[PDB]
RNA sequence: AAUAACCGGAGAGGGAACCCACU
């Protein structure tokens, strides 16, 4: 009667867009990413990515309510760093990674299915 | 079937910018036409073209000739007596 | 007879006068969540929607008041019912002439409450006076009403089909008067012995307990995730 | 979310909210539980027949045989079915390992899982919620209707 | 106009007018239900 | 004639008796049902000890 | 500062399913790799059902909901489809859609297994995995009534509905030995050797690592017979690049925006 | 009942005509009898160089047509039904 | 057609005024009562806006010169009493330019052609000018959308 | 499954499930209420373990996968009458399209 | 009321193995060694086809009142 | 030689007793 409409979990429709960036007052060099419909497949390894470079102070993802399907990215780095690029090349590095290991997965495929004789 | 004549719609009356708009009747004696009339009576910018002649002693005489009050308003844009009737001229009844 | 009519539970002076029937009063079973604050109460779009609070068309707001009212009946917010200064009363369920849309200050405007509005949520038997708190309203898309942990001991539910009334004041100044007397966070102390209320829920004490161990040991990842929900946080981590 | 689901010992309750499969923890095999009951529903409640239940279920269909639960056998007991589950090499309570869904870490501390039954109730919820706006009215009172 | 129904124990089709007696053409049972519609139906599998 | 008096399903006076699976599925009814209960105005009616 | 370089390796592959192992690489993105199986693997599955006539003792709604589930073979053409709420046609199109049809007439005494078999589709890359073992059952139909409908299948993934989930089951998991400490045993003696342990006899308990993090992930995905286990992982690590390419393309838009 | 058939079984049904006579009753008969079956899925197409300019002519031509037509022509309506048709969508002239 | 204004009750009959000034007799249940709409609105040839119980004066017909309050409006007449005019309790009726102050889609089979919702098959319930709510056929919900994502499959 | 015919049967307030299943464990008695003919509520994994903080009190964290193959979808039904009524000309009721 | 044409927690097609199962289990094999012949090893699949209880047999046995 | 006639002009009708079931 009120259930929401199963694809309302990944669609983004008109007068939201996917990202959106907003400085924090507390600390200086902070600032916080929001990602609408979109949920814990990239908000945890987008920490585990950015927790290894060290010119970052603080990153973190929370989702505000699991039913709303959004999430919050808050970051402080170091200063002259700035999270926009820290974000940025963390990604890329996440995306180069990928690559390479679909590729190491492709060529043991083939030496699997051909045969480990 | 005309491609840039539409409906007209009484609200569109307040409508800014340059506009053309057929209006009935003719005679003007009720006037859904005279409504718009009064509406932009006061402007001097707009035209009116009447194509036909008028019912002597009417509202169509007074708008007919060129006395500001016509009822008591004034009217002050242009009105222009076009003649496009379609009837037979002397030439056309001898011919 | 006239005094079987008065006398009875039914009858005009029990059942009929002190306890009468009302509207904007919806009933439905609850549903834990913790993740909202105590203050708030999730409510489902079905009621939202059927739901009514009047408005006082003011220039301030007169922009969103008819760019809500354009949006007509059926849709989640929005306005349903239009009544004139002179008591004229128009509704929008039927989709009239678009003229009347107009709007101009000072008119009634019937429109669907959203996130932010208090309401009185009580659950009888309505023994001492706590249970009848006032709640902050939040949209959730599941149809149940959904209300924080804590709040559960004052009205000494649990969740297994209990069921749960809710109220939505209409005139303004109630709504003001409950929002300074009935919200929740003005009553944690009650009178009759002195003593805190709100407490704290069986699962969440388990869990304090077992994290207040005195040795527990946490990893860095972890409190950078951790701390993170702290609304009142500083922004600096402390020294481990 | 709203619907009553009632075990077979009085453990009524609710359908808090519904995860998806991702979302849901599993043991070391793919085998992700359907439903959480809490734990702070047993120590005072004092179903453990429920656990019981739940360890035979578990022993059972190991086995490919529906155990049977006579209510006086005294001839089977929690030590005759962990002997069964030495034997089948699942734990010896019952207890396995889990793993959350959502980072990926190891759950801490041992977890109480199995099979059981369970019998959806007649009181769904889309059969009690409702609300009203001024509708109609008494013909001998101006108020409201009932039902 | 007229409406197609199903005798039931003799399975048989009938047609039957308004303000007639409800009765099998051949047994008169008296017992008698209505065809499926003939408008469209389309389910999601979800 | 006097007059008309229910009988509940299953008994020895009803149609339901001696009418195996076969039969009791061919008249469409459940041959599960344990009977017991009087049928009046439509519905289906019991007796409370 | 880079991410470390993953190295992976299989142990062995089967029609039926797949192992594999993970060495050098985080437990968050080992995680991911894991969900992307579960969620972001589309597939083709019957998702538009029109009944001309249904007359069995299972309702309409029952059918429908049934041919939902059915796995049909989507090797390759899943990715020459197109969604169809993204593709802009009328209604289906032979590129964002298949069509099955089911006509069944059960004239003899015996009862009759409408199964999987009877679907007859329109596109020969695709069919019901039983056909290419018994069949897929789907009602049984007693002498004289009928079941007609005609079916459209598309392409969705898990998170839409869980008949789009080819990914039977998936097993995860590292330190089979409890090594990082995550987990605590108050009997560790109770508890069972795992299958990759490698300890002794007398000791089933590793010592405590004062200094490490999880690596060599074990994984055991089992196919549904969707897509051959070997496609499924390739598709799911090339779905999940596509998703981090979106999100860095919309990011920089966001931060060209910002500036 | 040929076409009917035909159009059931799934075939294509082809018909030769001169894009004018026979073919407005034939049009005629086929609304009416379209809705009997139920066929509004298949659509009818009307392939010719005069196709359009056929039909418009039909069209105009009120009074030379039967009585009931020039009529339904007195109450504003178009004669023929074919117009109906193409509004509809489910005839289709190039 | 016509309506009537009741100028005099009476035994077994009313005497009412029509709309062209005419005073008849007629039986009691040969007239029946008509919805007013106490919101109408009126001009009177001079387009300030006049409505029910509006003091006016009549200047032109053959009750020109007089005045009095209106007491009901029509598309182009009113019925206006005058205390002074003792004749038919004072009403009588005039047109008002003599006065001075002083859908289709409904109930159709549809389908969701295009949008989140591509492939449906619902049925319309309310149609406005610019969207209209569709009762789907498999959920248990209704929905809204626009007017141009639909097309009306099947249908009559 | 409340009895075997439910569908020629026309009651009012019926509720049937898709999936019945025999419980894993139970007593030697039951199969004396043909219960294992007629069974009622599905087994199901459970864990019993605080997850997420959303099942505190008498409540229950879901697999939604479950609920979208087939866990516990019910259907119900209800069955209306109607007894159209000829009465001394003052009134007569009849069946037709107003 | 038939066979679950999956597991409700893992996905294996299961619809298929039940007519298989009956004639295993006419076959007279005890039903946890036919059930493992027919590959079912996780207990979250197993239960299924172990306590699965066909009703379609019986809703068949009438007759078709609608024809 | 004749001119926008509300153009989604919408309020609802028992009740009274009994039993069952949820808190
Ligand atoms: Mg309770
Ligand atoms: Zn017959
Ligand atoms: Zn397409
Ligand atoms: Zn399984």
């Amino acid at each position: 009667m009120n259930a929401p409409p199963a694809f309302e979990s990944f669609l983004l429709f008109e007068g939201e867009k996917k990202i959106t960036i907003n400085k924090d007052t507390k600390v200086p060099n902070a600032c916080l990413f929001t990602i609408n419909k979109e949920d814990h497949t990239l908000g945890n390894i987008i920490k585990s990515q950015l927790l290894k470079d060290p010119q970052v102070l603080f990153a973190g993802y929370k989702v505000p309510h699991p039913l709303e399907h959004k999430i919050i990215i808050r970051v402080q780095t170091t200063p002259d760093y700035s999270p926009q690029e820290a974000f940025t090349n963390a990604i890329t590095d996440l995306i180069s990674e990928l690559s390479l290991l679909e590729e190491r997965f492709r060529v043991a495929i083939k030496d699997k299915q051909e045969g480990i004789e | 079937e005309f491609k840039h004549i539409k409906a007209f719609d009484r609200a569109f009356a307040d409508n800014p910018g340059p506009m053309v708009v057929f209006a009935t009747p003719g005679m003007l004696h009720a006037g859904q036409s005279l409504q718009i009339f009064r509406k932009w009576a006061g402007n001097e910018k707009n035209m009116v073209i009447m194509p036909g002649y008028c019912v002597q002693g009417t509202v169509g005489h007074k708008i007919l000739s060129g006395q500001r009050k016509l009822e008591v308003l004034e009217v002050k844009m242009q009105v222009e007596y076009m003649s496009f009737s379609a009837h037979a001229d002397a030439k056309g009844i001898m011919q | 007879s006239l005094k079987q009519r008065l006398k009875g539970k039914e009858g005009r002076v029990r059942g009929n006068l002190m306890g009468k029937r009302v509207d904007f009063s919806a009933r439905t079973v609850i549903t834990p969540d913790p993740n909202l604050s105590i203050d708030q109460v999730g409510v489902p779009r079905s009621i939202a929607a059927n739901m009514t609070f009047a408005e006082i068309v003011t220039p301030f707001n007169i922009d969103r008041l008819q760019e809500l009212v354009r949006r007509g009946n059926s849709q989640y917010p929005g306005a349903k019912y239009i009544i004139r200064d002179n008591g004229d009363r128009i509704d929008l369920r039927f989709h009239p002439k678009p003229s009347d849309l107009h709007l101009q200050t000072g008119y009634k405007v019937e429109r669907h409450m959203c996130d932010g509005d208090i309401v009185i949520f009580n659950r009888q038997p309505t023994l001492h006076k706590m249970s009848m708190m006032g709640h902050r309203v939040r949209i959730l898309p599941w149809s149940t009403f959904r209300l924080n942990l804590s709040v559960t001991t004052p009205y000494n539910a649990d969740f297994d089909g209990d069921e749960m009334n809710l109220h939505l004041p209409q005139s303004l100044e109630t709504r003001a008067e409950i929002q300074e007397l009935a919200m929740v966070p003005r009553m944690i102390v009650t009178p009759q012995s002195n003593r805190p209320v709100m407490g704290i829920v069986q699962d969440t004490l388990t869990a304090v307990r077992k994290f207040t161990k005195r040795d527990v040991f946490l990893e860095r990842g972890e409190v950078m995730n951790l701390l993170m929900f702290l609304s009142t946080w500083d922004g600096k981590v402390p020294q481990p | 979310i709203g619907d009553k689901f009632a075990s077979r010992h009085g453990q009524k309750g609710t359908c808090g909210i519904q995860y998806r499969q991702e979302d849901m923890p599993f043991t070391c095999e793919g085998i992700t539980p359907d439903i959480i009951i809490n734990p702070h529903a047993i120590p005072s409640r004092m179903t453990i027949g429920h656990l019981i239940e739940c360890l035979q279920g578990k022993v059972s269909a190991n086995k490919g045989e529906i155990g049977d639960a006579t209510p006086f056998n005294d001839a089977v007991n929690v030590q005759k079915i962990s002997n069964l589950l030495s034997d089948y090499g699942y734990h010896l309570r019952g207890n396995e390992v889990l793993y959350n869904g959502f980072t990926g870490r190891k759950i801490t501390s041992q977890i109480f899982i199995g099979p059981t039954y369970y019998q959806r109730l007649k009181h769904m919820v889309d059969d009690k919620i409702h609300s009203r706006a001024r509708g109609p009215i008494q013909i001998l009172n101006r108020q409201p209707m009932e039902g | 106009q007229p409406m197609i129904y199903i005798c039931g124990e003799c399975h048989t089709e009938n047609e039957i007018k308004s303000r007639d007696p409800i009765r099998c053409r051949e047994c008169g049972y008296r017992i008698m239900y209505k065809k499926r519609t003939k408008r469209l139906v389309v389910f999601d599998a979800r | 004639f006097i007059g008309k008096i229910p009988i509940m399903l299953r008994s020895t006076y009803c149609l339901l008796n001696g009418l195996t699976d076969r039969d009791l599925c061919e008249l469409n009814e459940c041959p599960l049902d344990p009977g017991g209960y009087f049928i009046i105005n439509g519905s289906e009616k019991v007796l409370i000890a | 500062p880079y991410a470390n370089q993953p190295t992976v390796r299989i142990t062995e592959l089967t029609d039926e399913n797949v192992k594999f192992i993970i060495e050098n690489t985080d437990l968050a993105v080992a995680n991911s790799i894991r969900r992307v199986f579960i969620a972001e693997v589309p597939i083709i599955a019957i998702d538009w059902v029109q009944i001309d006539a249904n007359s069995s003792v299972l309702h309409d709604e029952f059918i429908a909901h049934r041919l939902g589930l059915i796995p049909l073979t989507s090797d390759d053409i899943v990715d020459k489809l197109q969604y169809s709420r993204d593709c802009t046609c009328e209604e289906f199109c032979p590129e964002c859609s298949v069509e099955f049809t089911l006509d069944v007439r059960c004239n003899e005494d015996q009862t009759r297994h409408v199964t999987s078999r009877d679907l007859i589709s329109n596109s020969p890359r695709v069919i019901p995995v039983t056909s290419r073992q018994d069949d897929i059952l789907i009602v049984k139909l007693r002498k004289g009534q009928e079941l007609r409908l005609r079916a459209y299948a598309k392409k969705g993934f898990g998170k839409e509905h869980a008949k789009w989930n080819p990914t039977a089951g998936v097993a995860f998991e590292y330190d089979p030995d409890n090594a990082l400490r995550h987990t605590v045993y108050p009997k560790p003696e109770e508890w069972p050797k795992s299958e990759y342990s490698e300890l002794d006899e007398d000791e089933s308990q590793a010592p405590y690592d004062p200094n490490g993090k999880p690596e060599r992930f074990y994984y055991n995905v089992e196919s549904c017979g969707s897509l051959r286990p070997e496609t499924i992982v390739l598709s799911a690590l090339s779905g999940l690049k596509k998703k981090l390419s979106d999100l860095q393309t919309q990011l920089s838009h966001e931060i060209q925006s910002d500036v | 009942s040929n076409l009917a058939l035909t159009v059931r079984n799934g075939g294509n049904v082809l018909v030769p005509c001169y894009p004018s006579g026979v073919i407005y009753d034939l049009l005629e008969c086929l609304y009416q009898y379209i809705d009997s079956a139920g066929l509004s899925s298949v659509p009818l197409y009307f392939i010719s160089p005069v196709a359009n300019s056929s039909l418009e002519f039909s069209q105009i031509f009120a009074e030379w047509l039967c009585h009931n037509k020039q009529s339904k022509v007195y109450l504003p309506e178009p004669p023929f039904p074919h117009a109906e048709l193409i509004q509809t969508n489910k005839l289709k002239h190039y | 057609q016509t309506v009537g204004v009741i100028v005099r009750l009476e035994r077994e009959t009313f005497q009412v005024l029509n709309m062209y000034g005419k005073v008849v007799t007629v039986r009691h249940q040969a007239v029946t009562r008509k919805k007013d709409n106490r919101f109408a609105v009126a001009l009177d040839s001079e387009q300030n806006n006049i409505h029910v119980k509006d003091i006016v004066k009549v200047i032109d017909g053959p009750h020109s010169g007089r005045e009095g309050e209106i007491r009901h409006l029509f598309r182009s007449f009113a019925f206006l009493h005058c205390k002074k005019l003792v004749e038919n309790g004072g009403m009588f009726v005039c047109k008002t330019r003599h006065l001075v102050l002083a859908n289709e889609l409904i109930g159709q089979t549809v389908r969701i052609s295009q949008g989140p919702y591509k492939g449906y098959i619902g049925v319309v319930k309310d149609a406005t000018e610019s969207t209209a709510r569709v009762e789907l056929h498999s959920t248990c919900q209704t929905i809204s959308v626009d007017r141009q994502r639909l097309t009306t499959v099947g249908s009559r | 499954v409340y009895i075997t015919n439910f569908h020629v049967r026309m009651d009012t307030l019926a509720h049937v499930l898709y999936y019945p299943q025999k419980p894993l464990v139970t007593t030697r008695s039951m199969e004396y209420l043909r219960f294992r003919e007629l069974p009622a509520g599905i087994n199901s994994i459970v864990a019993i373990a605080s997850y997420t903080g959303y099942n505190q009190e008498d409540s229950v964290i879901m697999n939604r996968s479950a609920v979208d193959r087939g866990f516990f979808r019910s259907v119900f039904y209800r069955s209306y009458k109607e007894q159209e009524s000829k009465k001394g000309f003052d009134q007569e009721e009849v069946f037709e399209k107003p | 009321m038939i066979i679950p044409v999956r597991c409700f927690t893992c996905g294996k097609i299961v619809g298929n193995k039940w007519e298989a199962y009956l004639g295993l289990l006419q076959a007279e094999y005890t039903e946890g060694d036919a059930l493992d012949a027919l590959g079912l090893k996780r207990y979250c699949c197993r239960r299924m086809l172990l306590a699965h209880v066909d009703l379609i047999e019986k809703l068949l046995n009438y007759a078709p009142l609608e024809k």
